[PDB]
């Protein structure tokens, strides 16, 4: 890995994008496989 | 010679060390943030290339490698509608029953319940229904598998990454020299003759070759399934001469002369197919065969490194009369330096082109079977009226770029800018005072017949029922274009367009074209429509001549293009620059483009669109009110305004529901622009500083020091908002209307 | 349609004055380049090509016209 | 001077013999623009794939697991697509390319060779010579299966056939 | 210094410098003078060399024909899929000649229609001057025959040698 490369992609918008991405896919995935939660399940 | 090719090698090593530095393309963004301010200045002034470096030949190659770099994403764009419409569409049963068949090229994920959007749109499929033409195109091309339309997405890869390629290569590798960028004649006749005219000839050769025969089998009624291959019909010469017996003759009668015995499979028949309501696809070769003719005639105008050809400076320079100094002397050097002002015509160009492909598209519908297509028909319509506008007022933009940076007074003495500069004053208060005309005998005229209505009064109102306002000039041309085929065009067999009169074209039991009369409303709206072109003009053309100096502020050019103001003083001198006149130009852009397509929609849902039944009568979609409520203000809220919005604000719970919530979202999206457009800079740095204080109690202010936007980016903001939001509210009332209803 | 003919020596004929009409003119007029001293071959192509597109447009028109 | 193969041809400026089996064969110029040690990987790479595919496709015929049902290579892929053995493969040949990865990124600072894997248990290259013999024998053989693989390939996909079949008659 | 027509003279050029091979001095329409010399050279000897490859095919097909069974020869061909597979390698072998002739054209020390091609061993020495006349004079013949016997054909539908025994 050229440290040039990994400085640019370490660079907000980049990262910013990358990590948006990654938690609207933690929720999609959520939300795929334990759908319509409105409630804490007791 | 004096045309020749001259490249540098290697001028800019390619590596990622300024990948890693943010603004290392400006001396003042290279040092690094020390504002929020910095974010934006990197980001809106980055291919602003002539503010980096006074070099004219780096800029030209920038120009160059951004233009491959666009060149790349379109071709990646249409490569990704061709393997979306391969996979993910009903472009077989789309195939076959045109006329029952909503086309779908769109998916979705079921996630959160949006699965919903996959609505039923006939043949046996679930999808978000698409309105931007593709399949007809594809008909009309002869695509009849979707593995043709695979391949073409695989050839649209390949040539983004070519273009890609060809972008790195021709910035990084070998950047050609500001001597070779400066060759209008060889561009000129190259792409006048190269691209417009081999381009147009390979066309008409694919369009006879290729669509004629598929297109001509599909309309007799063959399924595409037993069609056969093109290959088959470029080697079977007796396969294509069942269907055109010219082609038995072969390419004979071309070289000598006989071209009427070719009158079979080149026609200039006119009017639409009855079976598909499009136009004739012979007449579209012959057309792009005429057009490749004349623009390879036209290519070989201008002077090149032989002796014959036309020296554009000379042609420049010999139009010169008594009302006007030295002519047209100095703009080939303002064209052959300044990228702008090229930007400027280029852009003007374009922009009033795609405002003349919206018009003589939807009039003369091309493909098989868009006609009676009416999202389409709308969805094109709209979006290319929209394009225009932008690019017109984006050419206004431009030129007052040049006006302000690449302008030398010096060598632009009494020549026609320097003329025209002399005489702004005149220029814009004649204008001024023709736009002050327009607004009263067009605005008030809906203000007078909305009070006459409201008072009771229906006898004193402008209408077809009342005191009249006759397009007597617009009925007098239609009548002389119905009565052209055989009076002054002897050789058609139809009309140009049933736009202008003549029979009922139906395909499917639903209208293809019919004649679109003109009445009262109709001449207040072209009234309406010339009075909002005039004023946008009006602003344009007034920030572009103010550009460099006013009354007010003598030394505006040294401030530059974009500058907030002046100071309060004098008065006040905000927006005073050309860009504060392109902020407000487009607003009125906005504004005229929506009534253009506000028209547009309730003109052809009443008297145009509908469905044709027994006895010939035809039923249109909102019954035929345009001509009695379209000379109000009320009668556009109510009939046209409130009444077609039924469709997406009761669009919930179905597929169209997407629509409503985008409807909603730009409802709130144009209110938020508000909030950027009326306030100011001063107040947010004061909000700002109170939160900077929150900030510092807990020891958690940034380094980089929050500052609020600028003042001209608030307008830019507001401007973006509003327009996204405007936009998208008329994009989503239109779509799920015409979607719902036709 | 307008009426085209076959080929014939009056088309060759027209085709052949028209050439030679405009090798005359592009002598005559071109600025940039003992009487056929510096013609060269761009402008004999030059002037046959607007040959060849003068006596097509002529061959159609008297063809349109009739006298073929 | 000119290319050693091609005598025409002149020799590619980047083709000066460094990389074992160099004859200046570049017309198109790809060395001209792209990194010649991407390219002698990318070779290397397509080339021992092809050889092990030319090798399957003799043995894999010759001799078939009894675990296994019986069928030709080419159905053999749409088989094991729904099976699940291809994904399996697929899935290795994946982790062992990320570490690829990370030997081309050791071969692009000038660290590794192009073609060197270190991967030699059974110490067939004693001394230089027979090494560089090696690389010669390896990189003829690799554009030889290169070519070989998909004549293998597009001659089952006309005659339906495999190749030693293909061999007994006609 | 061949001078072939009198009254219009050697044309002066980068041509006719008495260099190139088989040069007569003819060249009236001074197509030298517009499009490069090499670039010509090399045309004319592949036209040439195409040009002696098909009359010579005419001449032994109408001789002979390989056991299992003129332009209806190229139809049924095409018919059978043979065009295509003399098309490709063609079609390579001019790929690797676009790529000599861009090179050649960039100022290489190729000379034009010289391939490196001679295993006979001929061509060594003082006799490949002799050998290139000769070639473009035959080459010249041979697009004067070729195209003879195709209108003859096109007349007749019959080979050239057996017009001339009946
Ligand atoms: C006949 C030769 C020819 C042709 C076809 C073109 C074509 C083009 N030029 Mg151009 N140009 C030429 C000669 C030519 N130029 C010369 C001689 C000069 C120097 C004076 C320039 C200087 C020049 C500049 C400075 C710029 C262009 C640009 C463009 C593009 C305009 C955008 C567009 O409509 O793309 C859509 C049209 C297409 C045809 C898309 C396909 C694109 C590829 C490149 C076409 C390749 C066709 C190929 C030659 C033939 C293969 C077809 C078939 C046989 C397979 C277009 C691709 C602009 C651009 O965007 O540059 C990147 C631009 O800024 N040109
Ligand atoms: C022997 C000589 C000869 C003869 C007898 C003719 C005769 C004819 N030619 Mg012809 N032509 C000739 C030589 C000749 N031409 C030459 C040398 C060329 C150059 C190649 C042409 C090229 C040519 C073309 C390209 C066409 C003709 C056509 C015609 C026919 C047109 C009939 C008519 O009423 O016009 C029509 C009269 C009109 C007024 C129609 C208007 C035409 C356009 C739309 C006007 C555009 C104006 C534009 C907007 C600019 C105005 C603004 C201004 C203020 C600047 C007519 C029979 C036409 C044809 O074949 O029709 C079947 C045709 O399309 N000619
Ligand atoms: C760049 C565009 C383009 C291309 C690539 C082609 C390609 C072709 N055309 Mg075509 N054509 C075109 C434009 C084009 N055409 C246009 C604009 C017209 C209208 C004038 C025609 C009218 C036309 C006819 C009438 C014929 C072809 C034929 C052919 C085929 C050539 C076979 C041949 O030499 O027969 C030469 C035949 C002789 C008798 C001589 C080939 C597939 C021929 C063919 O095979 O039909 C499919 C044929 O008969 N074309
Ligand atoms: C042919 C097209 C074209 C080209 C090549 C240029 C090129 C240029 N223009 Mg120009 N312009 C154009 C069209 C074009 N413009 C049009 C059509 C308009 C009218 C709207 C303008 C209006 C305009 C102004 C007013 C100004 C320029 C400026 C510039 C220069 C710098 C631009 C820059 O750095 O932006 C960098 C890129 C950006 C800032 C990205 C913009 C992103 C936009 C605003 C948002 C897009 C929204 C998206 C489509 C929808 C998202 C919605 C979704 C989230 C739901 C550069 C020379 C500026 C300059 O300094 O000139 C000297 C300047 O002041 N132009
Ligand atoms: C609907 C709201 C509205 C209205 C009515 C106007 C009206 C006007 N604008 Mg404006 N504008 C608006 C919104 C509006 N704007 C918005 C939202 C923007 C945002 C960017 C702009 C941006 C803008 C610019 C940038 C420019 C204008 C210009 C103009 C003038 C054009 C001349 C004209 O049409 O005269 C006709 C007048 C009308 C249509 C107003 C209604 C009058 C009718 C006929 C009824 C009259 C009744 C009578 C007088 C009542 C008498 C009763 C007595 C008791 C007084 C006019 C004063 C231009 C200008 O001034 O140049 C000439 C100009 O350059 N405006
Ligand atoms: C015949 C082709 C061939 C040849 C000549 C070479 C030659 C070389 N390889 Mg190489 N290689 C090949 C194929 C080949 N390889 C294939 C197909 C792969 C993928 C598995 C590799 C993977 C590979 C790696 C990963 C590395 C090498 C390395 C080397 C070098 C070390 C010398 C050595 O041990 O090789 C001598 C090889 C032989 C003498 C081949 C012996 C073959 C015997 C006969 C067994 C045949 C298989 C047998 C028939 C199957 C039994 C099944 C049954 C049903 C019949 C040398 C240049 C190393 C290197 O460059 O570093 C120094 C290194 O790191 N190679
Ligand atoms: C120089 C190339 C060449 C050569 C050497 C051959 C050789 C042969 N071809 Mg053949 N062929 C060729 C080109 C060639 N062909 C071409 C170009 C075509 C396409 C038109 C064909 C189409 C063709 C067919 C359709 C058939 C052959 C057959 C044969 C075989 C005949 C058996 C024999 O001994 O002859 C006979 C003995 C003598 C002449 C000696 C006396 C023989 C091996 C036949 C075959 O193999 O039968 C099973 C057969 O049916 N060929
Ligand atoms: C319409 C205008 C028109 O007829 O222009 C005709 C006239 C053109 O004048 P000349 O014949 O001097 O122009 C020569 C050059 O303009 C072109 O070669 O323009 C003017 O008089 C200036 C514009 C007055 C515009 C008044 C508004
Ligand atoms: C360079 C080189 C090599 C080589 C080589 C080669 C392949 C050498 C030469 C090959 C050829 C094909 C030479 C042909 C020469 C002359 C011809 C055909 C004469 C007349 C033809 C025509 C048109 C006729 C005719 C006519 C007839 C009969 C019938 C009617 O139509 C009438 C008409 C009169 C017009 C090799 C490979 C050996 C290696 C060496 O180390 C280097
Ligand atoms: C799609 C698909 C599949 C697949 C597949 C696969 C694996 C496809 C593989 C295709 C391959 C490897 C094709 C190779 C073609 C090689 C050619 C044309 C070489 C030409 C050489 C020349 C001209 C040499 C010329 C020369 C010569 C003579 C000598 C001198 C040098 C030179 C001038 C270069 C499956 C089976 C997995 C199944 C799946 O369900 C669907
Ligand atoms: C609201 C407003 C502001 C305030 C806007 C602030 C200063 C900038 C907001 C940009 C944010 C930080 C980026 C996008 C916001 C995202 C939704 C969430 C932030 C993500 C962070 C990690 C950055 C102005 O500066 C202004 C200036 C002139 C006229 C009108 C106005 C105006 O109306």
């Amino acid at each position: 890995m050229d440290s040039n490369f990994l400085k640019y992609l370490s660079t907000a918008p980049v990262l910013f994008t990358v990590w948006l991405s990654f938690t609207a896919s933690f929720i999609i995935e959520a939300n795929r496989f334990f759908p319509d939660m409105l409630y804490f399940p007791m | 010679k004096k045309v020749s090719i001259t490249v540098d090698r290697d001028p800019v090593a390619t590596s990622f060390e300024k990948w890693a530095q943010p603004g290392h393309f400006s001396r003042t963004l290279a040092k690094g943030p020390k504002t929020t301010t910095w974010i934006w200045n990197l980001h809106a002034d980055v291919h602003d290339f002539d503010s980096h470096t006074n070099s004219l030949e780096d800029i030209s190659r920038k120009i160059f490698s951004a233009h491959f770099g666009q060149l790349s994403i379109i071709f990646l764009w249409l490569s990704g509608m061709y393997f979306h419409g391969a996979r993910f569409s009903n472009y077989s049963a789309w195939l076959s029953n045109p006329t029952a068949v909503k086309p779908s090229a769109q998916v979705v994920w079921p996630i959160v319940g949006q699965e919903i959007l996959n609505g039923d749109v006939g043949g046996g499929f679930q999808g978000v229904q698409v309105t931007s033409g593709f399949f007809q195109i594809w008909r009309a091309s002869g695509i009849t598998s979707e593995v043709e339309l695979y391949w073409c997405a695989l050839a649209g890869l390949l040539m983004s990454g070519l273009m890609i390629f060809a972008g790195w290569f021709h910035y990084h590798k070998a950047a050609p020299k500001l001597e070779w960028f400066q060759n209008a004649e060889s561009m000129l006749n190259h792409h006048l003759s190269g691209l417009l005219g081999l381009g147009c000839l390979s066309w008409a050769g694919h369009q006879i070759h290729i669509s004629l025969p598929v297109n001509k089998l599909l309309d007799a009624g063959v399924a595409p399934q037993e069609i056969p291959l093109p290959h088959e019909f470029l080697v079977n010469r007796d396969l294509m001469a069942q269907l055109y017996p010219s082609f038995s003759k072969g390419l004979v009668p071309f070289f000598t002369l006989n071209w009427s015995e070719y009158s079979d499979f080149l026609t200039f028949k006119g009017g639409l197919n009855p079976v598909t309501g499009g136009l004739w696809l012979s007449d579209t070769a012959h057309h792009h065969l005429a057009l490749a003719v004349l623009f390879i005639v036209a290519g070989h105008m201008y002077r090149t490194n032989w002796g014959i050809g036309h020296s554009m400076k000379e042609i420049l320079e010999a139009h010169k009369g008594p009302f006007t100094g030295e002519g047209h002397k100095g703009l080939y050097e303002i064209l052959t330096t300044s990228w702008h002002a090229q930007l400027a015509i280029n852009l003007a160009m374009m922009g009033s082109v795609s405002i003349i492909v919206a018009h003589h598209m939807y009039a003369m519908p091309p493909y098989p079977y868009i006609a009676t297509d009416y999202p389409t028909q709308l969805s094109i319509f709209t979006h290319h009226m929209w394009i225009g506008g932008f690019c017109v007022v984006g050419g206004a933009a431009h030129a007052g770029i040049f006006m302000v940076r690449d302008y030398n007074p010096a060598q632009n003495y009494n020549n026609l800018l320097d003329r025209v500069i002399r005489h702004r004053d005149a220029i814009i208060s004649h204008l001024n005072w023709i736009c002050i005309f327009l607004g009263f005998h067009s605005f008030g005229l809906y203000i007078h017949n909305d009070t006459m209505r409201a008072l009771g009064r229906t006898q004193d109102m402008f209408s077809d029922t009342a005191i009249q306002l006759k397009p007597v000039f617009a009925q007098w041309v239609q009548s002389i274009h119905t009565l052209a085929p055989g009076n002054t065009t002897p050789n058609a067999l139809a009309t140009a367009s049933y736009a202008f009169g003549g029979d009922v074209v139906a395909v499917g039991n639903k209208v293809a074209m019919m004649p679109i009369s003109l009445g009262t409303a109709d001449f207040m709206v072209h009234h309406i429509h010339a009075f909002t072109i005039h004023v946008t003009v009006l602003i344009l053309l007034k920030g572009v001549l103010f550009s460099r100096n006013s009354r007010l502020i003598p030394d505006k050019a040294n401030l530059g293009f974009r500058f907030p103001c002046d100071g309060p003083g004098r008065g006040g001198t905000c927006q005073s620059s050309a860009w504060d006149s392109v902020f407000l130009g487009l607003f009125w852009m906005y504004n005229c483009i929506s009534v253009v397509i506000f028209h547009f929609s309730w003109k052809m849902q009443s008297d145009v669109w509908g469905t044709v039944q027994a006895d010939g009568t035809v039923t249109h979609i909102t019954g035929g009110n345009f001509a009695q409520s379209a000379i109000t203000i009320n009668g556009w809220l109510r009939d046209f305004l409130w009444a077609q919005a039924s469709q997406v604000i009761q669009s919930y719970g179905s597929a169209l529901s997407a629509y409503g919530l985008i409807f909603l979202g730009a409802h709130f999206i144009w209110a938020f622009s508000l909030m950027f457009l009326f306030s100011g800079r001063g107040y947010w740095q004061e909000l700002i500083e109170s939160i900077v204080w929150a900030h510092n109690k807990l020891n958690v202010a940034p380094a980089i020091q929050p500052r609020a936007l600028s003042i001209t980016q608030g307008r830019a903001v507001g401007l973006a908002h509003y327009l996204l939001g405007g936009i998208g509210t008329t994009w989503a009332f239109f779509l799920a209307r015409i979607i719902s209803v036709g | 349609v307008p009426q085209t003919v076959a080929w014939s020596a009056k088309t060759g004929a027209v085709m052949v004055l028209s050439n030679i009409l405009c090798i005359v003119a592009g002598r005559y007029v071109i600025q940039v380049k003992g009487s056929f001293a510096g013609f060269g071959l761009p402008e004999l192509l030059a002037s046959t090509s607007l040959g060849h597109i003068v006596g097509s447009g002529a061959i159609l028109g008297l063809s349109y016209v009739g006298v073929l | 001077d000119f290319s050693a193969a091609v005598p025409f041809l002149k020799r590619p400026t980047n083709l000066d013999g460094q990389y074992i089996g160099d004859v200046g064969f570049d017309p198109l110029g790809f060395s001209d623009v792209f990194d010649l040690r991407v390219l002698r990987e990318a070779e290397l790479k397509h080339g021992r794939f092809a050889m092990l595919a030319t090798l399957g496709f003799i043995v894999q015929e010759l001799y078939t697991f009894p675990f296994f049902p019986k069928m030709a290579p080419v159905d053999a892929h749409d088989y094991f697509v729904k099976q699940g053995g291809g994904s399996q493969i697929i899935f290795w040949i994946s982790f062992v390319e990320l570490f690829g990865v990370v030997a081309l990124f050791e071969t692009l600072q000038g660290k590794r060779e192009p073609g060197d894997f270190a991967f030699d248990p059974l110490g067939l290259a004693k001394d230089e010579a027979t090494l560089e013999r090696y690389r010669l024998a390896e990189v003829k053989h690799a554009r030889l299966a290169m070519i070989a693989i998909g004549g293998f390939i597009h001659q089952y996909w006309v005659t339906k056939q495999t190749v030693l079949e293909q061999l007994g008659n006609f | 210094m061949p001078v072939a027509i009198p009254p219009l003279g050697r044309p002066e050029t980068d041509m006719f410098d008495g260099s190139v091979p088989g040069d007569a001095g003819f060249d009236p329409l001074v197509i030298s003078g517009w499009l490069d010399s090499r670039w010509l050279r090399e045309a004319e000897v592949k036209h040439g060399r195409v040009a002696m490859l098909a009359a010579a095919g005419c001449i032994a097909q109408d001789l002979f024909t390989f056991p299992g069974v003129m332009s209806a020869l190229h139809d049924a061909a095409v018919k059978a899929g043979s065009m295509q597979q003399m098309l490709w390698p063609i079609a390579i072998l001019e790929t690797i000649s676009i790529a000599a002739t861009i090179q050649m054209l960039q100022g290489s020390g190729r000379a034009p229609g010289d391939f490196g091609f001679d295993p006979l061993g001929l061509g060594k020495g003082a006799k490949a001057e002799r050998m290139a006349l000769c070639e473009i004079k035959n080459g010249r013949l041979a697009m004067i025959g070729f195209s003879g016997m195709m209108h003859h054909y096109f007349i007749t539908g019959k080979g050239p040698i057996e017009l001339l025994t009946s």
